[PDB]
């Protein structure tokens, strides 16, 4: 995360995923949520599998009897869609820890054209598949 | 955490023994840095600047029904996929 | 001479310096007090040594000897000019030493443990319904 | 002797006498009493969050 409008404007400062300044553990599923948020692991996964998907388009060309390729291809788009869906629920879920990613009444939060980025990008995948 | 306000008042002064010198200047000294705020700029000091610290439903209250919703699509696929290519062997 | 202020240790008011083992004067204190006790040294163009009262008491009267310690007990027979501490302001000490305006208001307050926010769990929604 | 709400300043001390303090206070913030809005026109997506 980078400041902004602030005297330290432009030091983007690395999220740090797991505070353990309290030496907390509490249970086990928040850890879990934890590490699947620090790795990004789902919208990863969303971008390897459009990648895939747009690779079997490519080679469908080439390939012109196997009718099969463009089948796997579909499956891809769909399934980097419902990653991409995995991965805005952990998101806004691990958000929700912090109280300044919450607690809109006040702290009034506001998501960036990234996230609806990511948004669009579900959407045009599932309409692709 | 502090909660409410205080339940009496009081305070903590300058002692001097009686019948000395510093007592006025001492006094008005207070007055004047309490005045120009420089208690309030100590207080804040050595106590915040070296310090060391809704009604909607949140999406975190049903996550798990979106996991499971998501575990079922994929397995749904996962079976059709499974049968598609049974019969195609 | 240099003007010997009496001080109980006590943070944040008066604490020990990182480094006051090699340090030595009146530098090898901080705390509120210890600038409290500055601003009022150049206003009044005087110095002072702070130093820390022996028994580690506020002071109270004992009834059976009428002896004051602590602050007030070293103010009264002349060990300290002033006494640069969170002092309260009571009755009986201002019968017997000069308090000045207060520097801090305070009062009694309620402390409680902060509650941990809340982490509904991820399956929270069968939470309606014994499993 | 005057018995009344006068603030202890610097340049009364200087002239005057003051007591010890009967009341403490500070500034502080007068705002309306909050009272029922009226509801939005999109009000009834409230109970789920956006």
């Amino acid at each position: 995360t980078c400041c902004l409008e602030g005297n330290f404007k432009g030091l983007c400062k690395q999220i740090d995923h797991f505070p353990e300044d309290a030496d907390y553990e509490a249970d086990t599923a928040e850890y879990f949520l934890r590490a699947v948020r620090a790795s990004s692991i789902f919208p990863i996964l969303s971008v390897i599998l459009l990648f895939m998907g747009g690779l079997c388009i490519a080679a469908s060309e080439f390939y012109k009897t196997r009718h099969n390729i463009i089948l796997s291809a579909g499956i891809f788009f769909v399934s980097a869609g419902l990653s991409n869906i995995i991965g805005i629920i952990v998101y806004i879920s691990a958000n929700a820890g912090d109280p300044s990613k919450s607690d809109s009444k006040k702290n009034s939060y506001s998501y960036g054209w990234s996230f609806y980025f990511g948004a669009l990008s579900f959407i045009i995948a599932e309409m692709v598949g | 955490m502090k909660v409410g306000g205080n339940l009496d008042s009081k305070g903590y002064d300058i002692a001097t023994p009686k019948g000395s010198s510093l007592g006025t200047p001492v006094n008005l000294a207070v007055l004047k840095l309490s005045e120009q705020g420089v208690l309030d700029k100590l207080k804040n000091k050595w106590w915040y600047d070296k310090g060391e610290c809704t009604s909607a439903l949140s999406l975190s209250n049903v996550a798990g029904v979106f996991y499971i919703l998501v575990g079922g699509l994929g397995l749904a696929m996962l079976v059709a996929l499974i049968e598609f290519c049974y019969k195609s062997r | 001479k240099t003007v010997v202020v009496t001080t109980i240790l006590e943070s944040p008011y008066v604490m020990m310096k990182k480094n006051h083992e090699m340090l030595e004067g009146n530098e090898r204190y901080e705390g509120y007090c210890v600038d409290l006790a500055a601003e009022i040294a150049k206003h009044c163009g005087f110095k002072y040594k702070l130093t820390i009262v022996g028994d580690g008491k506020y002071g109270a009267r004992d009834a059976d000897t009428k002896i004051w310690n602590g602050m007030v007990g070293e103010l009264v027979y002349g060990k300290a000019d002033i006494a640069i501490a969170p002092l309260t302001i009571t009755l009986v000490r201002e019968e017997v030493i000069d308090f000045s305006k207060p520097f801090m208001s305070l009062g009694i307050s309620i402390m409680i443990k902060k509650p941990q926010k809340s982490k509904p769990g991820v399956f929270s929604f069968l939470d309606p319904l014994a499993y």
